């Protein structure tokens, strides 16, 4: 690195941008599962949506109740 | 551009956020992060105010309104054209408002003089947020706030006032308006005052302090000299101004009733309640 | 920080009797007590006070003119003293009734001792006007004091005196009462519709709050230079030093205009004056050419029907 | 007269409010007219006059006479400031700061600036020095508040640069104006009063630090003071504000300096 | 057109971008306020009328 | 030879060329979405 | 610092996290005056809660329509 | 849009980053500001 | 509780804290499900 | 080449090239909540 | 009118062309504005009425 | 040969030469938008 | 008329200028506007009258 201008930093807020980043990749690959996880639910609905289910429609299969 | 002394003033640094992006002059004005903040609130304000004058139907400036929502939208959002533009002006107004000061901050302390004038300012900014935002937020709707027109918000001024009978029977009310009023003295008399000591009688020598203080003693015998009077403006201004949010904030959410009627305690006092004769009974 | 709104530390020594130029010291008095309650804020030295021939003048008839006013509130209380103590504010000299327009053959009951105290306060105000003037001459100073005054006094006159003789009648002035002259205020802008929509008044309120405003401003900024000698204001005029450059970059960077140590007090008196000056005016207009501003103002652009 | 038109709807109310907007432009150019006395013409950045003027022209010169013989001053008239200015442009266009040349607070340049005013004491009305220490003053004691007289001085750095000597006291006017401190050095300086924490134990200096209390421009005569040097210790001090900012022992300035 | 360049030989870059950066924004709420503002092309209303959300 | 910024004129024709590359990128992008809005719902 | 354990990033990570700190500087300080902001509207609503206003109740002061 | 990189070498990057930040948390509130002004999108309702 | 610092000679802190980091937003989406589901204190009914 | 900050040539390149992995970064996860909010409901 | 430029040595180029940017800006915000009153010009009006918005 | 502002006689022919040709190109931009809306709906 | 040149030995152009651009819009906006109020040269409201717009 060349840049030079953020070295300037003292080195405990080194130490704590550099935890703030631990956080934020364990979190962040979290993130990422949870709403790709609703991205998939929501390209399921879509293709409900898109189809005739809505007019055609089945019986419930258990009673709950 | 710039006066015959300026320049020796003109130095980096005083300012407290963003370096030396925007540390620059436009002309006269110095710009700061919080320069560029007013300016674009202000600019969106009046274009909004302008927006309101085509929606309304008028381009006379003394009949454009924009009215706050109505009182049964309560405290939340309103449609544009019938109490969201309000909305958005007020939270404008305030961004500028808050700006300017923190400019001003950012200005006194780059000269290196003290903060009495954002403090100042910010007094008529809790007047102004007390009158918009506290009162109707503490009292339910945004309806009670005043519209932002040149005459409509008078009458806002008027029936809010005599929804409480005549208004004058406020207590804080009356102390503002003996602050103010004393304000007005002051500063006519201190302006004659230097005046005439700086411009004297017509050709002959320029006065001195000394005869400021002489003149004024022999007027009504007590002096209280440049730094005493110059105290007693500020503080008088600011009395003022912090009593009107006073009165203001009590009216309609402590007090609900005819003021006359909160006068008439003094008279029930136990011992001449019951008295015959006088005014009260 | 210290804020400079209060002495930190006092100092006292000889009293200062004041310049002796043109100025009969006969008639000035002597020095009066020292004061710590008022040292704390400004000086703390009383007196000396000058007593003239207009000083007398004014004195009694202001003297006879509270004394007026104190006798009628004492009868009108029955001459009880706990009565006296709890109406003080609801008690009232009210000026004659309609139907004796103009003429000082009102009984001494419902208005003459109104006459004799409105005499009374007449002769005080115009003598105290007077003695400004005269006391600014005396030092050889300028007479804006006087002018200043003079506009509170047009505002005064045209509520008292020339505002009831233009109506023809001595029932328009203005009682003497704490809450009676509440009322009257309140009720002569109900009578001649809203006096909000007098375009006087407005002008009168604009300037009341630039007032306020202006000398927010100027108060703020003196003390806020006044860590340069910035309070010496005569000899910033006289010799400009870095408080008074520091003040005007200040307002030139904070609004693209400034003024001067010497031209501030120039607007600060304008801005006061114009007050009373606008306000005497609106209200000579009031009754005399309009009688409902509301209408006045739909018919000028002013109100929306 | 109620209510007759003389023409459309104008009447007297009319009238009035027509003519005072008149009479508010005149007095509004006016008094704008008896501002522009100091500090014009306008100038570029380089000394030479701007190509701007304004609307408003200059007013024509009055004089003021001056009293005790300290001559005349007429306005609007030629104004230089007759001492050097050490500092460079940082860009070619304009409306840039002027960075110092060399140390800031002590050529005088930025919120330590000064002005060449004239090197002789403001006198009261009676022709005495207006200004006076308080063993030079006949009568006068402290009476009332914390006597500031031999406490010690503290800088901004939690350092005792000195400790209090004398109050140096405005005559006519009754009101404390300098500290005489002195330090180990054994010169005295002066404190304005305004810049200056008076404490029960102590005088704090938010100012100043310790390193810097030497550097404050002594008095020429020392029992007087002239207006040029009050600006000059007044500036010095004032600038002290931004200048000695580094030096300073704030928690919340090493709070956001941590931060940033 | 061609030399149009030579604005920047009149005008500091600095300011200059500043002073677009801000009237651009400004100039997008506008529109986009005046857009909303309008029964038609307040396009929040007009979905909501589509779906029957209200 | 005019100067006030104290640019010449290789640094004017740069950062002219890269600002309008800028300019019509931003255009672009605003032409792309007015012929969505367009489409989505004329005005005309 | 002696904890050394930090110190062994890259330094290009190292950039990355200083200015995603500058970030979070600059907009933890805006969001900071929006919350207090939020907060003091909410002491006044409590306030105006507690108050019997809601049981006697003003007129509508402008007509708004 | 290759060259886009030398606005760094007119823009010092702390005080543009700081400005971004500022600028991007209002405008995120802004908008979820108009959300909540319509009766639709208000989500704060129930 | 003084030396509760010790727990940091026990563990390595990277792991520790990308342990955290995931648990932290897993729980935190855990309890937006729990109000959502409740018919109050539900913010996607709108 | 006007250099009015003072960085160079290759700061230059890297200092925007983090930049612009940190902006589509954030226009990413934009567009994965922009889309979350149009299948749940749409606005258009 | 051939002589015109001699405007240049009488004014300076920058403040001019900042005054003559605010100027058109609001000129042209003015124009804008003023058509969209009017029910007519109004084209936002128009095109709801012209394709049954409403 | 005023010299209010410092220019000489070929720097003011330069800049007003350049200024003309901007405001030609404006003109015309303002001239097509004109004919297209009067094309569009005539207000005469 | 030959030498009114010599206003010229008595005004600065600067000011003048600045004066005479400030005066002269102000003076055609304010015809533009009186136009616009009057029913009849209202040119908006006769253009749509006439091609029947409303
Ligand atoms: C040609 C074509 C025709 C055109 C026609 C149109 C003209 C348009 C003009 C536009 C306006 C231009 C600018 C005007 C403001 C100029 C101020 C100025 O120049 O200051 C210089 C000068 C500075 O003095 P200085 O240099 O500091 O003194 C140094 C000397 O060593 C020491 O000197 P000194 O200590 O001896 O001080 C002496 C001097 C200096 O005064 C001061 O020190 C400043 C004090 C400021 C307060 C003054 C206001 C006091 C109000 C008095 C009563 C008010 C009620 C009046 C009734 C209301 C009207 C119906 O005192 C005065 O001048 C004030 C006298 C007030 C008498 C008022 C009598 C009733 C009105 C009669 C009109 C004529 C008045 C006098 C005119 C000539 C003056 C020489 O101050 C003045 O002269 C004051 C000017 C007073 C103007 C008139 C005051 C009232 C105005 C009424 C407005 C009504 C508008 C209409 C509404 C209703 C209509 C129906
Ligand atoms: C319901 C009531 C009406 C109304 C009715 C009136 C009437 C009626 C009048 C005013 C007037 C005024 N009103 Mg209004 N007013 C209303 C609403 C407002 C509001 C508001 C926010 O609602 C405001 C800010 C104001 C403000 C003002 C002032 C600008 C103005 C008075 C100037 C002044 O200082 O007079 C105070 C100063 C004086 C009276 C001068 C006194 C001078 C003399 C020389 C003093 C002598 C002292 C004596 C000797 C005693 C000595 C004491 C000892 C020495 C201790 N009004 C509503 C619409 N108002 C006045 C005016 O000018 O209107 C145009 C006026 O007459
Ligand atoms: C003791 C307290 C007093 C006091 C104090 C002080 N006051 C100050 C200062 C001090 C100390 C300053 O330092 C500061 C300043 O620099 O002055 C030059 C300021 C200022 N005092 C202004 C007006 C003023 N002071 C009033 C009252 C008192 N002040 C009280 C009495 C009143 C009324 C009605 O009473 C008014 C109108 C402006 C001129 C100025 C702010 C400009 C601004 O903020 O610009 C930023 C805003 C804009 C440029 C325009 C914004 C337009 C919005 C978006 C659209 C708004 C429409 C509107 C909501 C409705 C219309 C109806
Ligand atoms: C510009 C407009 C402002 C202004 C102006 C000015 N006002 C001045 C001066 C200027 C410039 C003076 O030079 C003069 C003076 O000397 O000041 C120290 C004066 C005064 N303004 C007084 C009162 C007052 N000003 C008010 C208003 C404003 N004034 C407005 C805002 C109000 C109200 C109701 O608001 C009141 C009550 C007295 C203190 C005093 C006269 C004493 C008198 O006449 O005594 C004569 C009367 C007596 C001696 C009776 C005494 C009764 C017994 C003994 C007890
Ligand atoms: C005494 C009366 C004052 C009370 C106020 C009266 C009301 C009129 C407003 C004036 C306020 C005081 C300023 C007077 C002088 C100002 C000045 O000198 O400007 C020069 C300065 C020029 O700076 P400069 O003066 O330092 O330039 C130096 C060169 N000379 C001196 C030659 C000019 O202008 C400014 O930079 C700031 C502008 C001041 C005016 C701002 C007022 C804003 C009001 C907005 C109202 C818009 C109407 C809204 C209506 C409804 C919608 C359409
Ligand atoms: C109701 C109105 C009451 C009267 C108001 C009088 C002042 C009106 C506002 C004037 C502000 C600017 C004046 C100086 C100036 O423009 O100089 C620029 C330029 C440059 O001037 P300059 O700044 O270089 O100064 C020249 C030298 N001195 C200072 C000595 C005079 O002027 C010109 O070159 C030609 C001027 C053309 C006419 C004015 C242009 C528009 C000015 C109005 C503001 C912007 C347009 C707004 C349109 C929308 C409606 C508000
Ligand atoms: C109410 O009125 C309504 C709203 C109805 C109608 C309103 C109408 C108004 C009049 C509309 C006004 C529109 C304006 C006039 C449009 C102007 C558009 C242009 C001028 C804006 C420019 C955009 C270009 C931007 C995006 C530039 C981008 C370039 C950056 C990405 C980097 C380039 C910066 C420098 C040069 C790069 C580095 C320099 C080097 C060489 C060191
Ligand atoms: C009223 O009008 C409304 C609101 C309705 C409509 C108006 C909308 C307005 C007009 C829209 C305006 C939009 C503006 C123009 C959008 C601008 C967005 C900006 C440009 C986004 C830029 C984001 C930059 C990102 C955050 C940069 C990040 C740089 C990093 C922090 C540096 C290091 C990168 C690291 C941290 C990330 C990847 C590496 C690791 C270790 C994770
Ligand atoms: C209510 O009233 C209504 C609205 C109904 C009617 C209103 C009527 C009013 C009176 C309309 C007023 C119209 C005004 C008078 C029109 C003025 C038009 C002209 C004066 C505007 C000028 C436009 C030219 C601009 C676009 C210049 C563009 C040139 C730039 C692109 C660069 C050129 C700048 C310098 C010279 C280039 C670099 C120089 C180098 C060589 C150093
Ligand atoms: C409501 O009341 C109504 C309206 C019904 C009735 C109103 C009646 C009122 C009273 C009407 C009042 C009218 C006034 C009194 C008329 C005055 C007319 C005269 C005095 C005006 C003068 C006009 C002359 C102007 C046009 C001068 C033009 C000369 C310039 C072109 C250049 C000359 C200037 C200098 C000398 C040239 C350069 C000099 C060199 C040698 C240095
Ligand atoms: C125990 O305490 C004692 C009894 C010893 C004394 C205490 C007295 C207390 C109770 C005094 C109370 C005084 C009241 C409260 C003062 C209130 C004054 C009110 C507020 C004045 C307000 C307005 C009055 C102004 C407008 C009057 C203006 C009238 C002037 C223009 C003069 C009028 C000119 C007259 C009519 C000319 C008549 C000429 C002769 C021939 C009659
Ligand atoms: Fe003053």
């Amino acid at each position: 690195t060349i840049f030079n201008d953020h070295l300037n930093t003292n080195p405990k807020t080194n130490l704590r941008l550099w935890v703030a980043f631990q956080m934020m990749k364990g979190a962040g690959w979290a993130g990422g599962v949870f709403f790709g996880t609703l991205l998939l639910i929501g390209f399921f609905r879509v293709v409900g949506r898109m189809l005739p289910i809505q007019e055609n429609q089945a019986p419930a299969p258990n009673i709950t109740g | 551009a710039l006066l015959s002394f300026e320049r020796k003033y003109r130095v980096p640094g005083g300012t407290l956020v963003g370096g030396n992006l925007f540390d620059f002059w436009v002309g006269p004005f110095y710009v700061g992060f919080f320069g560029v903040a007013t300016f674009f609130f202000a600019a969106l304000g009046i274009i909004l105010i302008a927006w309101s004058a085509v929606l309304q139907g008028t381009w006379n400036p003394q009949l454009i309104s924009v009215y706050p929502p109505a009182l049964e939208y309560g405290l939340g959002g309103a449609p544009l054209a019938k109490g969201g533009l309000w909305q958005i002006i007020t939270i404008c107004a305030t961004g500028a408002f808050v700006s300017w000061a923190l400019r001003e901050v950012e200005i006194c302390r780059k000269l290196g003089i003290g903060y009495h004038i954002p403090f100042a300012f910010a007094f008529a900014i809790l007047a102004y947020l007390t009158l918009v935002l506290f009162r109707p937020v503490m009292m339910g709707a945004w309806g009670y706030a005043f519209p932002y027109g040149i005459w409509t918000h008078l009458d806002w001024v008027s029936n809010t006032g005599y929804t409480y009978g005549n208004f004058h029977y406020n207590p804080a009310h009356m102390i503002a308006i003996s602050f103010f009023f004393t304000n007005a003295l002051a500063l006519a008399l201190h302006g004659a005052l230097v005046l005439s000591a700086a411009n004297p009688e017509k050709g002959k020598e320029m006065r001195t302090p000394d005869h400021e203080d002489t003149f004024f003693r022999d007027l009504v015998g007590y002096s209280i000299g440049t730094l005493g009077i110059h105290r007693l403006g500020l503080l008088l201004s600011l009395s003022a101004v912090f009593f009107s949010a006073l009165c203001m904030i009590i009216t309609g959410t402590i007090w609900f009733d005819q003021w006359v009627d909160w006068w008439q305690w003094w008279v029930k006092l136990p011992w001449w309640a019951n008295i015959p004769g006088g005014i009260n009974g | 920080e210290y804020q400079n709104i209060f002495s930190q530390v006092q100092v006292r020594g000889p009293a200062d009797l004041g310049m002796t130029e043109d100025v009969n010291l006969a008639n000035r008095s002597g020095v009066g007590p020292f004061s710590t309650l008022l040292g704390w804020f400004g000086n703390a030295q009383l007196g000396p006070i000058y007593l003239g021939s207009l000083g007398v003048l004014s004195l009694f008839s202001g003297l006879m003119w509270f004394f007026t006013i104190g006798i009628w509130f004492w009868y009108q209380a029955g001459w009880n003293p706990a009565v006296f103590l709890r109406d003080l504010f609801f008690f009232s000299l009210e000026p004659p009734a309609p139907e004796y327009g103009l003429s000082f053959a009102a009984p001494l009951k419902e208005g003459g001792l109104w006459l004799i105290a409105s005499f009374f306060m007449f002769v005080a105000v115009w003598s105290w006007w007077g003695r400004t003037y005269l006391r600014a001459q005396a030092l050889g100073m300028g007479k804006h004091t006087a002018w200043a005054f003079l506009s509170a006094i047009w505002l005064w006159m045209v509520l008292g005196f020339i505002r009831p003789i233009l109506m023809g009648s001595w029932s328009e002035a203005v009682p003497y009462g704490i809450f009676s002259h509440l009322d009257w205020t309140n009720n002569f802008s109900l009578v001649h519709g809203n006096l909000f929509y007098n375009p006087f008044h407005g002008l009168s309120i604009a300037f009341l709050y630039g007032s306020a405003l202006l000398f927010a401003m100027h108060g703020a900024t003196i003390l806020a230079v006044s860590r340069f000698g910035g309070e010496r204001e005569l000899e910033q005029i006289a010799d400009r030093g870095t408080a008074a450059e520091r003040a005007a970059l200040f307002w030139r960077w904070t609004m693209g205009f400034n003024a001067t140590m010497e031209g501030i007090h120039r607007w600060a008196i304008w801005m006061a004056v114009l007050v009373t000056l606008t306000g005497g005016i609106g209200i000579l207009l009031s009754g005399t050419v309009v009688d409902n501003w509301y209408v006045w103002g739909q018919n000028h652009g002013m109100a929306p029907l | 007269m109620v209510g007759v038109t003389a023409f459309g709807n104008f009447d007297l109310a009319s009238l009035a409010i027509y003519s005072f907007w008149i009479f508010l432009a005149g007095l509004i150019y006016y008094l704008q007219t008896e501002n522009m006395r100091e500090g014009y013409p306008l100038e570029n950045e380089d000394g030479t006059p701007a190509a701007n003027q304004g609307p408003f022209p200059l007013p024509k010169p009055k004089t003021f006479i001056l009293p005790h013989g300290r001559g005349t001053l007429t306005v609007p008239g030629p104004e230089s400031e007759d001492r050097p200015i050490a500092l460079a442009r940082t860009a070619v266009s304009e409306g840039f700061p002027h960075a110092p040349t060399g140390d800031p607070m002590k050529d005088g340049v930025g919120p330590a600036s000064w002005v060449a005013r004239r090197d002789l004491p403001e006198l009261d009305g009676h022709g005495h020095n207006k200004i006076k220490p308080m063993k030079a003053a006949a009568g006068f004691h402290v009476s009332a508040g914390k006597n500031p007289i031999g406490l010690p001085v503290r800088g901004c750095d939690l350092e005792i640069a000195g400790k209090v000597v004398d109050i140096w006291v405005d005559i006519p006017e009754q009101m404390a104006r300098f500290l005489e401190v002195e330090l180990k050095d054994g010169s005295t300086r002066l404190l304005p009063m305004q810049m200056v924490k008076v404490q029960s134990n102590r005088v704090h200096v938010n100012a100043l630090s310790s390193d810097l209390f030497a550097g404050i421009p002594t008095i020429k005569s020392p029992t007087e003071v002239t207006l040029l040097e009050e600006d000059k210790i007044c500036g010095y001090v004032a600038g002290g504000l931004m200048y000695a900012a580094p030096k300073r022992k704030s928690v919340v300035a090493a709070m956001l300096a941590e931060y940033a | 057109m061609s030399k149009f360049y030579k604005i920047w030989m009149i005008f500091d870059p600095r300011r200059v971008f500043v002073a677009q950066g801000v009237f651009l924004f400004l100039l997008a709420v506008m529109i986009h306020l005046i857009l909303l503002s309008t029964p038609s092309y307040n396009w929040l209303e007009i979905s909501a009328a589509k779906y029957n959300r209200v | 030879d005019l100067g006030y910024t104290g640019l010449t004129d290789e640094q004017a024709q740069e950062l002219h060329s890269v600002y309008m590359s800028g300019l019509w990128l931003f255009s672009a992008v605003a032409i792309v979405a007015h012929l969505a809005v367009y489409i989505w719902r004329p005005w005309f």
